[PDB]
């Protein structure tokens, strides 16, 4: 998801759905690798609880 | 067939599986018929709720 090889063109913006999984964000929120990272209806810190 | 063994060939259950909301797989198993008594020999019981 972030770390595709390929990303799709916005005209065609790819939908993808998750499910069956864990959605751990300690590699995501706590990481050097975005200048942006804004969640806008939960807090970033409660993704894992 | 020569290799001495059952290998599975014939699956025709479906022409379209649109939209899959849920999958899973087991982890893989070799499935066999081995061992012998000549009388109706297994009872097999499933609950489905
Ligand atoms: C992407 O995955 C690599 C390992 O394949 C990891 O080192 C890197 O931190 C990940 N980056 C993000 C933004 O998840
Ligand atoms: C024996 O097994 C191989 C793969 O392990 C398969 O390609 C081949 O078709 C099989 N032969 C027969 C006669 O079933
Ligand atoms: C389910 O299939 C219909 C018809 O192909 C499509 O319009 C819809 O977007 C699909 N939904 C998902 C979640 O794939």
């Amino acid at each position: 998801v972030f770390n595709a090889t390929r990303f799709a063109s916005v005209y065609a913006w790819n939908r993808k759905r998750i499910s069956n999984c864990v959605a751990d964000y300690s590699v995501l929120y706590n990481s050097a690798s975005f200048s942006t990272f804004k969640c806008y209806g939960v807090s970033p810190t409660k993704l894992n609880d | 067939k020569n290799n001495k063994s059952w290998m599975e060939s014939e699956f025709r259950v479906y022409s379209s599986a649109n939209n899959c909301t849920f999958e899973y797989v087991s982890q893989p198993f070799l499935m066999d018929l081995e061992g012998k008594q000549g009388n109706f020999k297994n009872l097999s019981e499933f609950v489905f709720k």
